[PDB]
């Protein structure tokens, strides 16, 4: 006769994490579900970062388009640490257009209806000329993990136009975990625990839907201990 | 004046920190060191001495 | 290194730690002792060995 | 699988013959047909000679015998 | 950066040659990942000779020991620069400090 | 052009085949032992740390 | 393509003589291995329903630094014994047994009653050893049906009465595995090759054999998560 916890409440305390709260727990079962729950967590969770991108006046991730003030390659950084979430697709092929002084913001990229981005504060590239352009295409798909480019640049032999640049993906929306366990509140019984997880994010995930997520992932693994 | 400067900041006085265990999660015995430490790469690789 | 100071610190023994003196049946539930976390890795005891 | 030879040793005192009367032992299964007297388990021509050694039913002598029967037909 | 240097750097980093250090001192004009174009401070100039000053960044290319030597601006824009003062960021140097 | 079946003919041709482990500076008659190999990733020689 | 992971597909279950299990599955997700090793090992290592000696209270021993003579062992050495013992219970939840027994020669588990619905595992077990005419033993063991691992740490004066002299406590291992300790060496799909592959390895004290164990603790987890999915 043991008991089940729930989801007493999910803290949104900023834009980025909150805190999910679990509530009662048995002895023991506040470490153990813990533990679990972060490890999955940081692993394996579907995320949306970017995969290739295509500015329109460059060859190859190593000169210098004129008019703006940082390398392609420095660019390109920029763009891998995006954060962007999509919903119908598995890919999508964001644009970014833009001319004159003054910054490049993400919220600059068309905003197509299936695609939220979620931080229009963060900043590309400086443009510094009045009559200085950039124009770009940007692939962004989704995934799990952490897929370097030289493993898909083995993935498919048909030719590739000399122009897509690859970033390296890092499909993953957490960023940091961590829980306490502690003293739980429930009927005139005490023994019991309250797990308290505290993730960090990019904002693309939802804490609710993350947690449950994992919980699924782990049931299903242990759909095969069950049975033998 | 790095016991002063760490309890400026709000970190133990010793220096040493308690951690956990990724794997098991569960604590480790006596508190170990961290900090952060400038390391450099150096042009001894893998692919050209293999 | 690491293995001989694993060794000098798994078979060593403080006066009072946890599970001071209590009787175990066997190096079994020794180490189940220990990894469920009632006994402090060293605290001597009277095991039956065989 | 084999891992030590000791038991190889044990049957055949010197530890150099041992690498005689192997090699010999795994010419015979290698290059001229003459299939092993213990079941192979995918191990390779010279752990089932050591193998054959720690069975106990090869040794110099052995070998001298049956090449001799063999010749003599 | 190193959080924990000794000072050094600064001196290092200055006169090593790798970085662009600007010779007179005025506001940042044009800067651009390939050149950089200042226009000098009035009391620090010529009679005639006017002009402004330009320095052309070194963009990747090959070291002895095939390292990517190489150079990036670090003032932004409409900013006053000093006499003796870094513009370019060599390879290993942040804001004119001797990252390894 | 390493066609994926010669990784598995790589298997069998390796399961029970040792391999002679040197190191540079070789003075004593345990300067040069045999290992069998097992196949890794990456480009680097692993060694037992017992020796 | 996102939400499609690997599940063990061989499932080795190489089991020496009856208690000592050996479990290997393969492949498991990069990074599974501990986690599934540790969340069955905290299981059933302090969470398993089971059944076992608590307290005992002997016929003319008052205290552990006694003993009572014809027992070649002590008072010491039978405690270790009762911990050893192995019971299963029927629908009873407690339930006490008697161990009244002479005569010269070893006392065994058989030589308990065996008071109905309560089962011994181990007929051929040991206790303590007689070797005098007159002497005897006359113990009143107690077997509970308990949720865990309970020393006897700080329980002669925990009680808030006297519990009366005679009243010998006993460590309880009510769960029944004995060992497990999982590991984790590296497996190989025909393309990737950073996989993992988990090696349980079990013994149980007898009551229930290696598989009936992790197929609660299985199910135990699969229980408390169930709460959300």
């Amino acid at each position: 006769e043991f008991l089940k916890p729930r989801l007493v409440d999910i803290e949104q305390v900023s834009s980025t994490h909150a805190k999910v709260t679990l509530e009662p727990l048995e002895r023991g079962f506040g470490h153990t579900l813990g533990n679990a729950l972060r490890r999955i967590l940081l692993s394996s969770m579907p995320g949306c970062a970017v995969t290739e991108v295509e500015i329109d006046g460059v060859l190859h991730e190593y000169s210098t388009k004129e008019g703006v003030q940082e390398d392609i390659l420095e660019i390109l950084l920029n763009l891998k640490g995006l954060a962007v979430r999509v919903q119908g697709k598995d890919e999508v092929i964001l644009t970014l257009n833009k001319s004159g002084i003054g910054p490049v913001t993400a919220a600059d990229i068309t905003h197509d209806g299936d695609v939220e981005i979620v931080k229009p504060q963060h900043v590309i590239c400086h443009l510094t000329d009045e009559n200085a352009s950039i124009s770009m295409r940007i692939k962004v798909q989704r995934g799990r993990g952490y897929v370097p480019a030289s493993t898909r640049i083995h993935s498919e032999e048909d030719e590739r136009p000399i122009g897509r640049l690859l970033v390296d993906a890092c499909y993953s929306p957490v960023e940091r975990i961590a829980y306490n366990v502690e003293a739980a509140r429930v009927e005139q019984r005490t023994d019991l625990d309250k797990l308290v997880i505290e993730m960090e994010t990019n904002g693309t995930i939802d804490p609710e839907e993350a947690i449950r997520r994992a919980a699924t992932i782990l049931a299903e693994q242990l759909e095969a201990f069950v049975d033998l | 004046e790095i016991k002063e400067l760490l309890k400026l900041g709000d970190l133990p006085t010793s220096g040493q920190i308690r951690l956990y265990d990724g794997r098991t999660g569960e604590q480790f015995e006596r508190p170990v060191t961290v900090g952060y430490m400038y390391m450099l790469k150096l042009n001894h690789l893998v692919d050209d001495k293999m | 290194q690491d293995v001989v100071l694993g060794l000098y610190y798994m078979t060593r023994d403080c006066v009072n730690a946890k599970g001071e003196g209590m009787v175990l049946t066997g190096p079994k539930e020794a180490e189940r002792l220990y990894r469920s976390g009632l006994a402090s890795l060293h605290a001597r005891v009277k095991v039956r060995i065989t | 699988a084999r891992v030590t030879v000791q038991d190889a040793v044990e049957k055949i005192g010197n530890r150099f013959d041992l690498v005689l009367v192997a090699a010999r032992r795994a010419r015979q299964m290698q290059v001229g047909g003459k299939d092993p007297l213990v079941p192979e388990e995918n191990d390779k021509t010279t752990v089932i000679a050591l193998r054959e050694i720690e069975e106990g039913l090869i040794n110099n002598q052995i070998l001298d015998v049956r090449e001799r029967q063999e010749q003599q037909e | 950066k190193p959080l924990v240097g000794t000072g050094m750097e600064r001196a290092v980093a200055v006169d090593s040659g790798v970085t662009a250090v600007a010779k007179r001192g005025g506001v940042v004009q044009y800067v651009d990942a390939s050149r950089i174009v200042i226009k000098v401070n009035e009391d620090e100039m010529y009679p005639g000779e006017a002009g402004i000053d330009i320095y052309n960044l070194t963009k990747y290319t090959r070291s002895n020991q095939n390292t990517c030597i190489n150079q990036m601006p670090c003032v932004s824009l409409g900013e006053p620069v000093e006499r003796g003062d870094v513009l370019a960021d060599g390879p290993s140097t942040d804001l004119g400090e001797l990252a390894l | 052009r390493e066609e994926a079946v010669v990784w598995d003919i790589l298997d069998e041709v390796i399961r029970e085949h040792p391999v002679l482990l040197n190191r540079a500076p070789t003075l004593h008659r345990l300067g040069i032992q045999a290992f069998e190999p097992v196949l890794i990733e990456g480009k680097a020689i692993q060694l037992h740390p017992l020796v």
